[PDB]
């Protein structure tokens, strides 16, 4: 049958494995990456944001970006053949059509990559945990690049694909959402930092508990991929941390599973937080402290001090960050401390 | 053709095209001048 | 010279020179050449881009201010009168790098692989405690002599630049260096915290010259000591005696010295004259309070009774111990001392009457100059805070010097930790991993 | 004066560029080099001379 | 610089970078011998 | 040995446009406002 | 494996006979793509003299969705 | 002005040239 | 004698928690800092951190929760001055001027420094390799940066990171305004360190979990397939390599476990090292890239980029932070 014949070629043992997923993955991923490189080099953002965002305009690697469509576009798909671009490639790039081009092909690209993980794992004969662990980066991309702007007024307030544009996304969430105060991001931070901790503490432990399986100072030559014995001492590693830290791993399987659980869970928690923020359902305030502060002008915490900062960010960044609102703030209404 | 020659030539070519970009940051567009 | 025979990979290839005195000698001399090379090439570079009438700290110079501090090519106020001494220093250092570069290469790729059977005097063994202290002694004497060169320069050959010189900064000959051990070693016993500042707080050239006199004689005497003596019993049992172990001891030393240098160039304005390096952090901040005190007082403001938003004095307030200080956020910098501000300083701190009547235009010029040249700049050299727009191309030399030598000091601390840990393991015999068959833990009683 | 100064200074640069390449090649050289400590001693003693010459002729041109 | 040494102005603006090239030269020599 | 493969296409799909872009960006460094 | 080693190809004469022309030409192609000003018109990217009108301070911002293409064209005619 | 570029040319190639010369001569590399 | 018996117990490898000579200093300093921290976090009165007689409440009893609670840094009037308990006329004065903060961070940094040295010590007592303490130097350096180095460069312990959740945030926000840390490569390397670290953590964890050799049944946990102290590996590194080696391509995968785990250690430690140095170098005001008004049109008009939008945000933080502390137009300290 033609299907089994095509199947044979798709999962051929070549340099770059293709597979049935490859039909979805490789084109979508290529158009996502290639779209970003095309946009940060030539395409502008002058009509959508009133900003320069390409190398052609004089931006560098940090300031270039494929910027989001204008707020007037709403949650439009902004297809090239759509009612907005009307088949005009030039106008398409000017209306921010590249953003929805990268976000969408990138979305199906992530699907194709995870499907690749499932497909290869089945062929090799291993368990699909690497695929399962990849569900968190997907949850992050979907919640932030898709769900969040879907909750808001348009694609405009989604992240623009750029280094500085992402930094702007961070500061926006502070001033408007007070995103740091949110217990879901806090758990996300503990997942990332906790993961980096585990990553560093496991790699250093293994390297410093190695058995001597050679006589070279460079101990990398003393390992063989087909050996049966362990390359490092679990018993010695266990006693070290038991005396140093109090507790220690004694099971290699639970250990590596824990290295899966911690960062995956963390990114899943932060995704839940963003989904809330899509509806401006934030952890912005503590009511008990606002009541106290409003009644007692001598009550001050680091919480109240941060709110003053957020109000500053909002009033000072909005007229240029949201040009479609046509904000005009006279100098006298601007929130300012003394002197500064 | 020795690989170390290929890697070195390509390596020097990488440095040149990058040094041109840092050069470009101080002249023309993106120079703030 | 490969991994199978030496036991080291290519990324650790310089660790093959541990027991090869000959090639190792060539390595150090060649690296020394690189040092003297840069010291000369950069000098010539700085001089090539140098503009006489334009301040040194506005031209991104670090080496020329060092030469200038020694009294070469400068005059009253730190003004450049002759660029020729800068040229000599750059040329001589540069030419010498060819000499060190010649023997560095010779001793490395064709000099005897080992010095031990070319010469018993030059040949050495890392574990020979007598030979090591002797070499330590020789180089101790060399360091002692170098310290006396600074003394000789300051007392016999022109002198140094005194930023505290009467009538304004000028080159001054030090005739009475401080020999008092209550002063010299008094610095060494000072607190590293605010108001004290350890040895960083040295504010006169007399203490500097007199200090280098002490450390000069101490290194020479110490040099003679370690040459004639052999390590005592308590010292032999305390340290690890090997090539890598000695390296780690020096890595910890340079790391400490790196951190000390970082604080010197950032806080001290005596050995690092503000006329050359630009104002210090504390200095610039105090100058702003100085600048607007003068401006407002000219408008008719009584700066002594001017209450601020918080209730504290807007221009003038008190330190925790009662000293009259500059108000505002600069209250933290009330331990700053500079020749442009001390004329206004009385027994209880800032004298308001001296402030009202005795402030001179040169003080007003210097204040505005140092205020607008505060050590705040971006990585791409945009002067001012982060929110400042592109216009001024300026980052203070103090920032470059403080940041660079902190990065180096920290990494050399890591170097100390890395090379000392391995030196312990190697000398004990388990740096290559645990012997599968004498696993020490398995012979230990369970923790629970 | 300048006629001799700049010549000795330009030759010092050229000689150095030869020495920079020549010396390490001559050392790492298996055969072929009874040939060359003559030229090592050649350029070396000639290098020191030019340095002094330019160093002396400097005060007559600046 | 003195006007007599204005000849080597382009040469002077290159000299400081030379030490860094020695670090890169070590990799060339190692690549030449195939990282033994 | 095969000259043209799937790996071959996979390379040039990134390789060819990369050099094109690198030439373009290099030319951008000589733009005056 | 199955495919020819990269180290074998990039160190072969036949490779560099080809890529001594292909690589520089594509570099030239990209160069000409910008120097001819083709890049500007293809992607509609504003030239240094095409951002504001001579006496204009306002951003040509797209305010409508279905008349977006017409609005930009209006901006392009005015500028 | 591009005497600039001529200096870094000869200086920059001076390093690898030694390696190339010691290779064709099969020296002690 | 009873001195070497003391030295034997101190360096004893048979204690439930290893003491050691580093631990001789570590234990009292950590206990002093911990005890003081717990007490201060709950009951300490408001602290005039900015030295402007504007006390900030940080403890639970004075109107805080776990999130808003903090041990407030010492006064700006103090600056870098060493301020122990015996340098105050009373404990009431000591608490008002941010006394506890100094006692905590000083005993902590010393205890934490000895903690690192202690790690080498036990590793040397157990015949291990000693570079575990090197990996710990990265978070330790980060601690020194926000508690010591940055206060030194800025000239005040009031600008040190507060010991509190919300206080930490305040430290971060003000930092961005005055240094543009996001546009600094060292923090970007640090983000790459922790993002990459988390990635490689989840990566190595999932690939080993997938290669676990079947030793258990359907009705029991797979973790029981590994018994503590066994000599043979519990997973198939060859199968793992063949999976990941096909996920990307073969030579992008590690076949050497020792080389693999070294990469797992190297990447985050190096990344955190730089972000530690980032805070440490920005302590001397070597700030992140300033690309404000970098793009200009033919006439001269400023064509904004995303950096200009970032700048507008920094302006908001700048003019609002410490709203009563500044009397002069420039923020130098
Ligand atoms: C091995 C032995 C270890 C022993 C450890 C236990 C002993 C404690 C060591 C110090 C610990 C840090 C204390 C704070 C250091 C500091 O605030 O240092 C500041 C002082 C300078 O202080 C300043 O000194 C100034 C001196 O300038 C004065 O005098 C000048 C004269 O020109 C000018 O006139 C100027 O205007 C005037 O103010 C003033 O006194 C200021 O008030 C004062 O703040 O520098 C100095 O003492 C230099 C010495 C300290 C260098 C910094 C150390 C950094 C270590 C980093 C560790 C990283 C760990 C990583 C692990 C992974
Ligand atoms: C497989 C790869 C793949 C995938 C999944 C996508 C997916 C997408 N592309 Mg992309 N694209 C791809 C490859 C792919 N593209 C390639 C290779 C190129 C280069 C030529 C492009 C070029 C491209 C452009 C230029 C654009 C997109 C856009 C899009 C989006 C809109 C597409 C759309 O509306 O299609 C609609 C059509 C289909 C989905 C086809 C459905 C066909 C059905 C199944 C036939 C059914 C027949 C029926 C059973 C017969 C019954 C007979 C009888 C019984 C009655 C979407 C996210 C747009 C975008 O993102 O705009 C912002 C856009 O402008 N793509
Ligand atoms: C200690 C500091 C710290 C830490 C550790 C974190 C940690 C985190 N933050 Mg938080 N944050 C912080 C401070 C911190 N934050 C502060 C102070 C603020 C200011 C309020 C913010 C503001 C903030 C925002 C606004 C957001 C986060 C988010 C996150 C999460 C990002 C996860 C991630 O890797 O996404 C990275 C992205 C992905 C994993 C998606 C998939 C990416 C694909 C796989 C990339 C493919 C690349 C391709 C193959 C090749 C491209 C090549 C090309 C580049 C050349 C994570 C939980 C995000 C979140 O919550 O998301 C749910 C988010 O949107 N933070
Ligand atoms: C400061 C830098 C420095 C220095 C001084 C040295 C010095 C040395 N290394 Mg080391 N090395 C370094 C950096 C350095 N290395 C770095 C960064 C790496 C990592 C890539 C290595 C990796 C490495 C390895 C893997 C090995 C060495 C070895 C050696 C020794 C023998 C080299 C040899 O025979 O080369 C032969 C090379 C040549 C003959 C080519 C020419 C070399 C010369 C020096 C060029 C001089 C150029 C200069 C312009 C000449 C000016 C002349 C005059 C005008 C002044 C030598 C003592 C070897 C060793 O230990 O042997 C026992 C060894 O196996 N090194
Ligand atoms: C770190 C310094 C150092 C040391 C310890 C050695 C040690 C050695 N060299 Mg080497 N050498 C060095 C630097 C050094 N060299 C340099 C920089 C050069 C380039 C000029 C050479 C060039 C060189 C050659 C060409 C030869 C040696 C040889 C030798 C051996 C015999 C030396 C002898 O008999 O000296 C005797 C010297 C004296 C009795 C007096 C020397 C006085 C000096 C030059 C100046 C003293 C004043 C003061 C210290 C100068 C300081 C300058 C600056 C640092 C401030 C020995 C293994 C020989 C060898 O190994 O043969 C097989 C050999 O042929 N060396
Ligand atoms: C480069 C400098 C240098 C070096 C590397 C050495 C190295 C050595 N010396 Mg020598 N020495 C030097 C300079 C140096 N010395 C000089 C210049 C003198 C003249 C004053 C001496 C006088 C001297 C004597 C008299 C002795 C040595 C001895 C030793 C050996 C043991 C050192 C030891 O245990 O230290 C470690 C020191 C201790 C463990 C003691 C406690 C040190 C405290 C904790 C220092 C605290 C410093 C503080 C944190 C910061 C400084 C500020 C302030 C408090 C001072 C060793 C071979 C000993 C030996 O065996 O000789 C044969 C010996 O008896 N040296
Ligand atoms: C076969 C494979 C061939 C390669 C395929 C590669 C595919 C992936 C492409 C990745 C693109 C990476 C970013 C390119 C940046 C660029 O081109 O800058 C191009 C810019 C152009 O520089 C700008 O030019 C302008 C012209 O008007 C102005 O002159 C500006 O002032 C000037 O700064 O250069 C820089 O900004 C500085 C150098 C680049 C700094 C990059 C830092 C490193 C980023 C790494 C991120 C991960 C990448 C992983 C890659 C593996
Ligand atoms: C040496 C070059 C600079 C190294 C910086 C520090 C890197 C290693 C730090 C490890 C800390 C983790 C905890 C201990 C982890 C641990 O214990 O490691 C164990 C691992 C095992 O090596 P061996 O014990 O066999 O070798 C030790 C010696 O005997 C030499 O063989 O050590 C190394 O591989 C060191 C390799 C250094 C040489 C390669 C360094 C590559 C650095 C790349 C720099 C990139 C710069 C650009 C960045 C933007
Ligand atoms: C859009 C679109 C599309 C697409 C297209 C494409 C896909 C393109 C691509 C393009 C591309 C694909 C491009 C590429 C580029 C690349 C580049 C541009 C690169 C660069 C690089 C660099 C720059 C590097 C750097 C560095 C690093 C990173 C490392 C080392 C160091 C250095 C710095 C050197 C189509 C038509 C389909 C359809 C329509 C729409
Ligand atoms: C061992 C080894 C190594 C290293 C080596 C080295 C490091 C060397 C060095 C070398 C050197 C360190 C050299 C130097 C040289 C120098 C010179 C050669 C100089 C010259 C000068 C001049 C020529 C001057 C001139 C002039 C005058 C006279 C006046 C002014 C102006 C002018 C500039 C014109 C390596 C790693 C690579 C590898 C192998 C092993
Ligand atoms: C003083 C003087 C002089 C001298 C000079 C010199 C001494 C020079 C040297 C120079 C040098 C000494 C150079 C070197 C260079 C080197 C290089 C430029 C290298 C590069 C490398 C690379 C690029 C690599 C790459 C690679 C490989 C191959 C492996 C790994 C991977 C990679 C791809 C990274 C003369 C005579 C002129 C006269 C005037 C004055
Ligand atoms: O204390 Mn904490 O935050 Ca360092 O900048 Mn100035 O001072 Mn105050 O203002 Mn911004
Ligand atoms: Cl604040
Ligand atoms: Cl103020
Ligand atoms: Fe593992």
């Amino acid at each position: 049958g033609w299907f089994d014949i095509l199947d044979d070629w798709l999962k051929r043992d070549r340099f770059v494995f293709v597979g049935w997923s490859g039909i979805l993955l490789f084109p979508c991923a290529y158009l996502a990456l290639g779209g970003w490189l095309t946009g940060t080099t030539f395409v502008t953002s002058w009509y959508t944001h009133g900003l320069a965002s390409s190398y052609l305009e004089g931006c560098n690697f940090l300031t270039v970006a494929v910027s989001t469509p204008a707020n007037s576009m709403g949650h439009s798909l902004l297809l090239l053949w759509g009612p907005e671009a009307q088949g005009d490639f030039t106008r398409w790039c000017q209306l921010g059509g590249l953003w929805t081009f990268i976000a969408l092909h990138g979305a199906f690209g992530l699907i194709g990559f995870m499907l690749r993980q499932f497909e290869i794992a089945r062929l090799v004969g291993v368990r699909p945990y690497n695929a399962i662990a990849f569900s968190a980066p997907i949850a992050v991309f979907v919640s932030v690049f898709l769900i969040y702007p879907l909750g808001q007024s348009s694609w405009f307030f989604a992240p623009s694909f750029g280094v500085a544009a992402i930094f702007r996304f961070l500061l926006f969430f502070q001033g408007f959402h007070n995103w740091t105060l949110n217990p879901f991001h806090m758990m996300g931070v503990a997942g990332v930092l906790g993961g980096a901790l585990l990553c560093a503490i496991h790699g250093a432990t293994v390297e410093n508990t190695l058995f001597q399986d050679g006589e070279g100072a460079s101990t990398f030559r003393a390992f063989n991929p087909t050996q049966a014995e362990e390359t490092y001492s679990m018993v010695t590693a266990n006693r070290f941390w038991s005396q140093i830290f109090g507790i220690a791993f004694s099971n290699k399987r639970w250990l590596h599973f824990f290295m899966l659980f911690v960062p995956v869970t963390g990114l899943w928690m932060s995704a839940i937080g963003v989904v809330g923020l899509a509806l401006n359902l934030r952890s912005y305030d503590f009511i008990s402290q606002e009541i106290r502060a409003a009644e007692d002008p001598e009550f001050e915490t680091f919480y109240t001090k941060n709110l003053l900062l957020n109000e500053g960010i909002r009033a000072w960044m909005a007229p240029q960050d949201q040009p479609h609102e046509n904000f005009v703030f006279p100098e006298e209404v601007l929130p300012r401390g003394n002197a500064l | 053709i020795p690989l170390w020659i290929v890697a070195t030539v390509a390596g020097m070519g990488v440095i040149v095209i990058v040094g041109l970009f840092f050069y470009g940051a101080y002249a023309g567009l993106g120079s703030s001048l | 010279r490969d991994q199978e025979s030496s036991g080291f990979a290519w990324w650790a290839g310089n660790a093959r020179l541990i027991n090869l005195s000959g090639k190792l000698l060539g390595a150090h001399v060649a690296h020394a050449g690189l040092i003297v090379f840069w010291a000369g090439a950069m000098t010539l570079f700085e001089l090539a881009h140098f503009i006489p009438e334009k301040p040194m700290y506005e031209q991104g110079l670090i080496l020329i201010p060092h030469i200038a501090t020694l009294g070469w090519g400068v005059g009253p106020g730190g003004e450049v009168v002759d660029t020729f001494p800068f040229f000599v220093v750059g040329v001589v250092h540069l030419i010498s790098s060819a000499v060190l570069g010649f023997g560095g290469v010779y001793h490395a790729i064709r000099g005897p692989e080992t010095l031990e059977e070319y010469s018993s005097f030059f040949g050495y063994d890392w574990k020979d405690k007598n030979k090591m202290t002797t070499i330590l002694g020789f180089h101790l004497i060399v360091l002692g002599i170098g310290a006396l060169l600074l003394v000789a320069k300051a007392m016999f050959f022109g002198g140094l630049y005194d930023t505290w010189a009467p009538g304004g900064g000028d080159v001054r000959v030090i005739t009475n260096p401080t020999l008092d051990p209550r002063v010299i070693f008094g610095y060494l016993l000072k607190s590293p915290f605010g108001g004290e500042g350890w040895i960083v707080s040295v504010n006169n050239l007399e203490d500097v010259v007199g200090g280098h006199i002490w450390i000069g004689l101490i290194c020479i005497a110490g040099g003679i000591w370690h040459i004639l003596t052999t390590p005592f019993g308590w010292a032999r049992r305390a340290f690890i005696w090997s090539g890598e172990a000695y390296l780690s001891y020096s890595l910890g030393a340079l790391s400490m010295m790196g951190f000390i240098a970082t604080c010197f160039v950032w806080f001290n304005n005596t050995v690092y004259p503000s006329e050359f390096y630009g104002p210090t952090g504390p200095e610039a901040s105090q100058a702003q309070a100085m600048t607007f005190l003068i401006r407002d007082q000219k408008l008719g403001a009584n700066v002594g009774s001017a209450q601020g938003p918080t209730g504290l004095g807007k221009y003038l307030m008190r330190s925790p111990t009662g000293e009259i200080i500059f108000g505002g956020e600069t209250m933290r910098f009330w331990d700053f001392r500079g020749p442009w501000l001390e004329p206004l300083r009385g027994p209880n701190g800032l004298d308001l009457n001296k402030i009202k009547n005795d402030i001179q235009p040169w003080q007003e010029r210097r204040a505005a100059e140092y205020m607008t040249h505060a050590p705040l700049g971006s990585l791409n050299s945009v002067g001012g805070v982060a929110t400042e727009i592109n216009s001024v191309n300026f980052v203070s030399p103090r920032s470059w010097l403080a940041t660079s030598h902190f990065v180096l000091a920290f990494f050399f601390l890591v170097g100390h930790l890395w090379h000392a840990g391995r030196a312990r393991a190697a000398a004990a015999g388990f740096e290559k991993g645990i012997d599968r068959e004498s696993e020490p833990v398995l012979s230990m009683p369970s923790l629970d | 004066m300048t006629i001799l100064f700049q010549l000795a200074l330009a030759a010092l640069v050229i000689l150095s560029f030869v020495m920079v390449i020549g010396v390490p090649v001559a050392y790492a050289s298996p055969q072929d080099w009874d040939r060359s400590k003559q030229l090592i001693f050649l350029g070396s003693g000639l290098w020191i001379a030019l340095v002094l010459v330019v160093g002396v002729l400097n005060f007559f041109v600046v | 610089l003195p006007e007599a040494y204005a000849i080597f102005d382009p040469l002077v603006d290159v000299l400081p970078v030379i030490p860094v090239l020695f670090l890169a030269l070590a990799f060339v020599w190692q690549a030449a011998v195939g990282f033994r | 040995y095969p000259i043209f493969t799937v790996r071959w296409v996979a390379v040039h799909t990134l390789a060819v446009p990369t050099i094109f872009f690198l030439g373009a960006i290099a030319a951008m460094q000589f733009i005056q406002r | 494996t199955g495919e020819r080693p990269f180290s074998d190809i990039i160190t072969s004469v036949r490779y560099w006979v080809i890529h001594s022309i292909t690589i520089p030409a594509l570099f030239i192609a990209g160069w000409l793509f910008v120097s001819t000003g083709l890049a500007y018109d293809v992607f509609g990217t504003p030239r240094p003299d095409s951002y504001y009108a001579q006496e204009q301070r306002s951003i040509p911002l797209v305010t409508d969705r279905f008349e977006a293409k017409q609005q930009v064209e209006t901006f392009l005619e005015q500028l | 002005v591009i005497a600039q570029l001529t200096m870094i040319a000869m200086i920059g190639i001076a390093g690898p040239m030694i390696i190339f010369l010691l290779a064709v001569r099969r020296g002690n590399l | 004698n009873l001195w070497e018996r003391f030295c034997n117990w101190v360096t004893s490898t048979d204690n439930r928690l290893y003491v050691g000579w580093f631990g001789v200093i570590m234990i009292p300093t950590l206990l002093a800092a911990t005890i003081c921290f717990v007490i201060a976090f709950i009951a300490a009165p408001p602290v005039d951190i900015d030295g402007i007689r504007e006390p900030v409440s940080g403890s639970l009893l004075y109107g805080n929760n776990i999130i808003t609670g903090a041990v407030v840094p010492s006064s700006n009037a103090i600056g870098l001055h060493f301020y122990p308990i015996w340098e105050a006329a009373s404990l009431d004065e000591w608490l008002y001027n941010g006394g506890p903060y100094q006692l905590i961070i000083f005993h902590f940094l010393l205890g934490a420094s000895c903690y690192m040295g202690r790690q080498w010590e036990l590793s040397y007592r157990l015949g291990m390799r000693p570079w575990i303490c090197v990996a710990y130097s990265a978070p330790l350096a980060s601690a020194f940066a926000v508690f010591l180095i940055y206060p030194i460069g800025q000239g005040s312990f009031s600008d040190g990171m507060p010991l509190g959740i919300s206080g930490t945030f305040n430290f971060m926000i003000v930092f961005q305004a005055e240094h543009n840390i996001l546009m600094h490569p060292f923090h970007q390397l640090g983000v790459a360190g922790v993002f990459g670290g988390a990635l490689f953590c989840a990566m190595h964890g999932s690939l080993v979990t997938s290669s676990l050799i079947r030793e258990t049944t359907e009705t029991e946990s797979a973790n029981y397939g590994y018994k503590f102290g066994q000599e043979e590996e519990t997973y198939n590194i060859v199968a793992a390599h063949g999976y990941f080696g096909r996920l990307i391509f073969q030579y992008a995968s590690f076949n050497n476990s020792r080389s693999l785990h070294f990469f797992l250690a190297a990447w985050p430690v190096v990344g955190v090292w730089f972000t530690a140095l980032g805070i440490s170098t920005m302590a001397f005001n070597l700030n992140g890239f300033n690309f404000n008004h970098s793009v200009i049109d033919a006439k001269g008009n400023v064509i904004n980029t995303w950096a200009d939008i970032i700048n507008r945000a920094n302006l908001g933080m700048e003019v609002m932070h410490e709203r009563n502390a500044h009397n002069f137009p420039l923020d130098l300290a």
